[PDB]
């Protein structure tokens, strides 16, 4: 499976039907025929493959890193300091795109689960989604295509400088 | 550059050249010159209507020997010339300190950049 | 040498090669980091990727 | 092998020998060959033709090319790239041209005028607004689930 | 990549000392070995490029184009018999070794660190194609075609060198990485505009832009088939590659002086897609088709969006494949009827019942049928340009309609409906021609399954 | 339950084996109509089952797998859904097309190129199915232009008769006008809603929606053969007869209003949009009603009849009433 | 058979020689072997290497 | 072959610069370009000044 903290669901609910008819229920006949025709040979196939790979194993590890300090603690030129700093920043940009992908997956999940009961029990996800995407719009958006890391720093200085000057002369 | 050993007028290499290493075996530039010598032998067989890649093998080996030898001496003089250029440059670096100031390398915490966001 | 040893071998080579442009690594790292920022209660993807203290605005 | 003189530079001056050589080289009627004239738009000394050529020439004459409507020796009209059948079909229209376009634009403008006359005069059965339960159905519009309701409850009739 | 360079130098003299009736199998087999060898490189991971001592590196701006060139070489070569078969063995060896040298300098050009080396290998790409198209162009103005080719490419590409020497002695050395790391913006002076105008104008001439695209169509109608495919695919996509390389520097003034070039390319795209509707000379329709697609590429490059660059490289690779194929089918038709004119060669539905299927599939890839990568490119460029100005989508869709119109007209005109019953010399289509068809299109569909490779460095 | 998803996927996957079968055959088949008959018959009898489960429970679901180009903040897998419309539309089209297979067995008995005809017709069936199942809007565009191209080839079957391939050229031209409208819709959906996916576009209500609705109406009047872009429909009747039956009775002309039926939460608002809807539909309806007098071709009469029916469905979307329009599609 | 025809074996020898010059280039540009900040573990455990 | 050579490369001769040719070329060459260039001046000025102010729908406008 996965981590149900990070890919959560609402709890499952199933109601019990109750005929009120005496046909009785042809789809029950068909799902029992499906179970006995299909579900047992598929289970035997996966069980054989389970044993055949349960003989011997491999492994793989998720790659982790150290931390280079920052771009701001490199000098004017620093060809080999900025290299580490900017590739670390670009890997953060990659993992951050995938964070936005995961949050949009959650939003689509709440849309398709709740049916037409949207605005009850999905406003939490739209709220946190507009939160995280307002952060992304503020930070990574208007930096063009030849981003390295330095334009992000210039946009950062520009944004906090404009907000500081606005709140100072309106304070 | 103007000499700067405008004393010995055609000293092809001084004892100053006998302190840097000579061009080594199988350096790629002398191998390029040897391939050019083989190409010269190929085209010399081509012009005189004798069969190309045939019947001129002493001339092939002669051209290869001559071009490898001349290119070897040219590489030696070349490396000496760049070495004396570098050494005179560093002598003028170490000579006058104050015309070459260490620029105070401000880190990016305070170096402002005009941004102009492109859309 | 155009269809037998090149075409289907290249098709199976591009069918799976390592994680080109670090993709599945990015998937699992984003999963673990969003699990982190759920577990500690801080807002996931805080803005100001660089340190808001480590800055020097040119003042008037 | 082909004669370079059997191409065609230069227009109709002077009038005897240019028209003689043109009627020879093009296989045409002599004094019914007429150049464009020398209008400076290129065009050489290439002939002028009656411009329709394809929805005419009924296919029972049984010439050579079964679809190009050409019989291999003609001046080969300068718009043979466009005046063919399957691109532009210039059959004679059953009525007119100006009568066709004026009736079509009159009908379309009449329909748009009555669309606007309909848009300024709506129709409706005698029917009031709906009576939503939670104050014009809050909590399932735009949101704010516990912050700003506008209390307007319905009073019975 | 010196393990790619030195087998090309060890492939050329083998063809020289190849015996009679054995040049062909040797060259074809060893170029296919080079194709597997090229397929080994595709490794570009994540944050950086993949570098190699000073001269060499690889990005996805360069890796699919390099794979495209080395895959294109046997296809190029096997198109290039039966129209010099009665010529001399020595002249045949000379032609094949000339193409091998041209491939070598193309690999040199795509695997370049410095833009100076890129300029050297740019006009090294220029020189052999001249001799090829002017010698074997097989019409009375192959002379004029080679001459227009050489003079436009030199006379545009030349002040680029002076601007590159200026960037050299104002910023130190000219690695792509240092220019990523030592660049700084140059504001709206006038000399900044002139340097940008020189560099971008050299590349504009290589694209071709609409102001100087009379360069192309003579050099396509008056070329042999190998040089035709090389010229179109690798030279135009090499020009776009070079623009993508140089535009990382000089960002802040392209918003001020890119407005004429975007406009010229859009209106020229509409005019060129209109002009390749109504012409004769069936070969030239695909030539102005390539002009229209590279105009779209130019708009995509200069509006500076990551979506735009991904769609740009996708459109480059897809149009290179499709235009090379469609040139090869045009050469098949010219083998049949000895005409080059459009309205003469007709029928080809009764006759040749499966060559028509490859004509159909090529014209549907040109049409942007939705699994074609042409459509992926055009779609991303449309998204980016509607983000750019919110009204220029009308020119895009009008281009789309006219593009489908002329490509499908080129299909149904010559190859739907009636033989002229005087042709009477066509043989059923050779296995060689069909082999070139299934060497074009099977990698296009098998790339269309999992196309995450060919998108750009802004993946 | 995974049974529901599994049977919907096998009703998709049964429509592949005849095509790859004849492409990998090399030993000549003659009972290829029998083969297409039995595979479409079992596809129908396995697609009646999930709709029985649907009305038995409700239980709507979407499936998605094998993502590619997860480039920016979006991504796209081959992803298609089964809600009410894609439930109770698919067996209708399958039943119609199986009868058209029968009638093309008899009608096209004489032409010895029946195998390529069935290849084109079944590939067209696949592409229209991919249109009527998808929720990822790029896959909807795939189905859109694919059924356009199949309509082109399947009109231009009879080579010669330059009226017919001219008709096919007109058909593909009006499909490209549908394309420009649809890509304007996709462009606005991307730039103001981060994606082109029906779930998120339903999840928000972007109330300023005049530009995308005008693009959608352009795409729908391009595909659905309506006022301004109607004349390709009788010209398209001038192909063969099961050609005409499948191409203009149940598929390829009903897809134009099918998308407007699909975007019903977006058009729950924007009364200006429904005004444009019903005005254009009324224009088409009266135009073809007046136009279908003294038309001595039978197929052109039926063309003007079905264009008037699509005018009724555009008025039906002119009221906020999608499901009556869907029921009218079925009938 | 190799002395008879050697024609079809020359460019694999060329590719092997190019690959060998690549490995010679690797051992020539072998600076910063364990001196980076992000790729810096202890030299362990086999013999005095981290790449070649 | 006569028609193709007369349409392809026997157009450039003959030719002369008249008032008609020059005016018609200047009216069909740079006219529509300068027209759509003015409308893109207008739309780019509107977009620049508009998001300069801040009254746009860019609460989320991600795919830049
Ligand atoms: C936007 C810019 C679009 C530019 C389109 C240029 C089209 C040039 C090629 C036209 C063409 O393909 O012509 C062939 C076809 C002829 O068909 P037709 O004459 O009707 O033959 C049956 C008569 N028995 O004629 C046609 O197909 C005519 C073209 C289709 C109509 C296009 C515009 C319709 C909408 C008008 C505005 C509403």
């Amino acid at each position: 499976s996965w981590d149900k903290d990070v890919y959560p669901e609402p709890p499952r609910r199933t109601p019990a039907p109750s005929p009120q008819t005496s046909l009785p229920n042809p789809i029950t006949y068909l799902t029992k025929a499906f179970d006995l025709l299909v579900d047992r040979p598929v289970t035997l196939v996966r069980e054989f493959i389970e044993r055949q790979h349960a003989k011997n194993k491999y492994y793989y590890y998720h790659r982790e890193f150290r931390r280079v300090p920052d771009i701001t603690e490199c000098h004017e030129k620093d060809v080999l300091c900025m290299f580490e700093a900017e590739m670390q920043w670009k890997r953060d940009y990659k993992v951050d795109q995938e964070i936005v992908n995961i949050i949009q997956e959650r939003l689509k999940a709440c849309q398709q689960r709740e049916g037409e009961s949207h605005r009850q029990n999905c406003a939490k996800e739209l709220q946190q989604f507009t939160q995280v995407v307002k952060a992304y719009q503020d930070r990574y958006h208007d930096l063009g295509a030849h981003y390295s890391a330095r334009k992000c720093l210039a946009k950062q200085k520009q944004r906090m400088l404009a907000e500081r000057k606005a709140t100072k002369e309106a304070a | 550059m103007t000499g700067r050993q405008a004393r010995a007028p055609l000293q092809f290499l001084p004892d100053e050249a006998r302190s840097l290493p000579p061009p080594k075996l199988t350096d790629p530039r002398l191998a390029y010159i040897g391939f050019l010598g083989y190409c010269s032998g190929l085209i010399d067989n081509a012009i005189r209507r004798r069969p190309v890649l045939s019947a001129g093998l002493h001339r092939q080996f002669l051209y290869i020997t001559s071009f490898v030898f001349v290119g070897y001496y040219l590489l030696k003089r070349q490396d000496y010339m760049y070495a004396v250029r570098d050494h005179d440059m560093f002598s003028y670096i170490k000579s006058h300190p104050e015309d070459f100031p260490e620029k105070d390398k401000k880190t990016y915490r305070e170096v402002f950049e005009e941004f102009h966001p492109v859309r | 040498f155009g269809f037998s040893i090149v075409l289907v071998l290249g098709s199976t080579f591009v069918a799976y090669l390592p994680d080109y442009r670090m993709q599945e690594w990015a998937r699992r790292e984003a999963e673990r980091l969003v699990k982190y920022r759920e577990a500690h209660g801080l807002p996931l993807m805080e803005s100001n990727c660089f340190d808001p203290s480590k800055i020097q605005l040119p003042e008037d | 092998s082909h004669i370079t003189k059997d191409m065609l530079p230069g227009p109709y001056p002077k009038t005897p020998e240019e028209r003689a050589a043109a009627a020879k080289k093009y296989n045409m009627r002599v004094e019914d060959y007429e150049p464009y004239p020398d209008d400076g738009m290129g065009y050489g000394d290439y002939p002028k033709l009656p411009d329709r050529s394809q929805q005419e020439r009924d296919p029972w004459y049984d010439w050579d090319h079964p679809d190009l409507r050409l019989n291999w020796g003609e001046p080969m009209h300068w718009d043979l790239d466009m005046y063919i059948r399957n691109r532009v079909d210039t059959s004679p229209t059953p009525v007119n041209w100006n009568l066709m376009c004026k009736h079509l634009f009159g009908f379309v403008a009449f329909m748009l005028f009555m669309f606007w006359v309909g848009e300024t005069y709506p129709t409706y059965q005698p029917v009031g607004p709906k009576q939503y339960p939670y104050n014009n159905l809050y909590l399932e519009r735009g949101g704010d689930p516990n912050k700003e309701p506008e209390p307007v409850v319905h009073y019975e009739i | 990549m010196l393990k790619y360079i030195i087998p090309t130098m060890m492939l050329m003299p083998l063809t020289w000392l190849s015996k009679n009736s054995m040049i062909w199998i040797n060259t074809t087999l060893h170029s296919l070995l080079i194709s597997l060898t090229s397929l080994l490189l595709l490794n570009q991971f994540g944050d950086n490029s993949l570098n190699f001592s000073l001269t060499f590196f690889s990005d996805s701006l360069s890796t699919p184009l390099l794979i495209l060139t080395m895959w294109l070489l046997p296809l190029m070569l096997m198109a290039s018999q039966h129209h010099l078969s009665k010529e001399n063995l020595a002249r045949k060896k000379l032609f094949i070794s000339m193409l091998i040298l041209l491939q070598l300098f193309l690999i040199m050009t795509f695997t370049a660190t410095e833009l100076i080396f890129f300029y050297i290998m740019f006009e090294a790409t220029l020189v052999p194609t001249l001799i090829i198209i002017t010698r074997w162009g097989n019409q009375t103005e192959r002379l004029n075609a080679g001459l227009y080719f050489l003079f436009y490419t030199l006379a545009g590409s030349l002040p680029l060198l002076v601007a590159l020497i200026y960037i050299q002695n104002t910023m130190g050395s000219l690695n792509f990485l240092i220019l990523q790391y030592w660049v700084q913006p140059m504001p709206n002076s006038w000399s900044n505009t002139f340097m940008w105008l020189a560099c971008m104008m050299a590349f504009m001439v290589k694209m071709p832009l609409y102001g100087l695209h009379l360069w192309l169509p003579k050099a396509h109608v008056e070329a042999p088939i190998a040089g035709s495919m090389v010229l179109a695919a690798i030279l135009l996509k090499l020009g776009g590659y070079g623009m993508m390389r140089i535009t990382l520097l000089l960002n802040p003034i392209t918003d001020f002086m890119a407005y004429p070039f975007i406009m010229l390319s859009l209106w020229g795209m509409i005019m060129t897609s209109s002009i390749c509707l109504r012409q004769t000379d069936l070969k030239s329709l695909i030539a102005y088709s390539s002009v229209s697609h590279m105009a779209l590429v130019i708009v995509a490059i200069l509006i500076q969006t990551p979506w735009s660059y991904m769609g740009a490289t996708a459109l480059m690779i897809a149009h290179g494949l499709t235009s090379s194929m469609l040139f090869c089918l045009a050469n098949s038709n010219y083998e049949r009827v000895h005409s080059r004119t459009m309205i003469l060669a007709r029928g080809l539905q009764t006759l040749l019942p499966l060559m028509a299927a490859w004509w159909l599939l090529a014209s549907l890839t040109n049409l942007a049928l939705p699994p074609s990568i042409n459509l992926i490119g055009e779609l991303f460029v449309v998204m980016s340009t509607f983000s750019w100005s919110n009204i220029t989508i009308i020119l895009m869709g009008l281009n789309m309609v006219i593009t489908a119109l002329y490509s499908l007209y080129m299909l149904i005109t010559t190859q739907r409906g009636k033989h002229t019953h005087h042709i009477n010399n066509i043989l059923p289509s050779f296995t060689r021609e069909n082999a070139l068809m299934s060497l074009h299109m099977l990698p296009l569909l098998l790339l269309s399954l999992n196309p995450k490779i060919i998108l750009g460095p802004l993946y | 339950m995974n049974l529901f998803s599994s049977l919907t996927l096998v009703t998709l996957i049964l429509l592949t084996m005849p095509i790859a079968a004849i492409n990998f055959n090399t030993h000549k088949f003659t009972n290829y109509p029998l083969y297409v008959k039995t595979t479409i018959s079992c596809a129908f009898i396995t697609s009646m089952i999930p709709t029985m489960m649907f009305i038995h429970t409700g239980q709507e679901m979407i499936i998605s797998n094998w993502h590619w180009l997860t480039i920016q903040t979006l991504k796209l897998s081959l992803s298609f859904k089964m809600d009410f419309f894609s439930m109770m539309f698919v067996p209708v089209a399958l039943f119609v097309t199986w009868s058209i297979m029968e009638f093309s067995m008899w009608y096209m008995h004489s032409d010895p190129n029946i195998n390529q005809f069935f290849k084109y017709l079944l590939l067209f069936l696949i592409t229209m199915l991919i249109l009527v199942t998808a929720n990822n809007l790029f896959q909807l565009f795939i189905g859109w232009e694919g059924v356009g191209i199949m309509s082109f080839l399947l009109i231009g079957w009879w080579y010669g008769r330059t009226d017919a391939n001219t008709a096919a050229l007109q058909a593909i031209l009006y499909n490209r006008i549908g394309d420009i409208g649809f890509i304007l819709a996709m462009a606005w959906f991307l730039i103001n809603l981060n994606t082109w996916d029906l779930q998120q576009i339903f999840m928000l209500n972007p109330n300023d929606s005049n530009l995308p609705l005008m693009g959608l109406i352009l795409a729908a009047t391009g595909k659905s053969a309506q006022f301004g872009l109607h004349p390709w429909l009788p010209s398209a009747m001038e192909g063969p007869t099961p050609v005409s039956a499948l191409l203009h009775s149940s598929t390829m002309v009903v897809a134009g209003i099918f998308l407007l039926i699909r975007f019903y939460p977006l058009t729950e608002n924007n009364k200006f949009g429904q005004s444009i809807m019903l005005c254009l539909g009324a224009m088409t309806t009266l135009f073809t009603a007046m136009c279908a007098l003294t038309q001595n071709d039978i197929k052109k009469i039926i063309a003007f009849s079905t264009s008037s029916q699509l005018g009724l469905m555009m008025v039906t979307i002119g009221i906020n009433q999608p499901h009556l329009a869907f029921l009218h599609i079925c009938t | 058979v190799v002395r008879d025809h050697w024609i079809h074996v020359l460019v694999p020898v060329g590719f092997v020689f190019g690959y060998y010059l690549d490995r010679k280039n690797d051992e020539k540009l072998a600076a910063f072997r364990n001196k980076s900040l992000l790729y810096k573990r202890e030299l362990k455990p086999n013999e005095e290497v981290t790449w070649k | 072959i006569r028609w193709t050579c007369a349409r392809s490369a026997n157009v450039y001769p003959n030719f002369r610069p008249n008032t008609k040719t020059s005016l018609l070329g200047a009216l069909f060459g740079i006219g529509p370009l300068i027209f759509w260039y003015y409308v893109f001046k207008t739309d780019r000025d509107r977009k620049e000044k508009l998001i300069q102010e801040g009254k746009l729908d860019r609460t989320f406008n991600i795919s830049y």
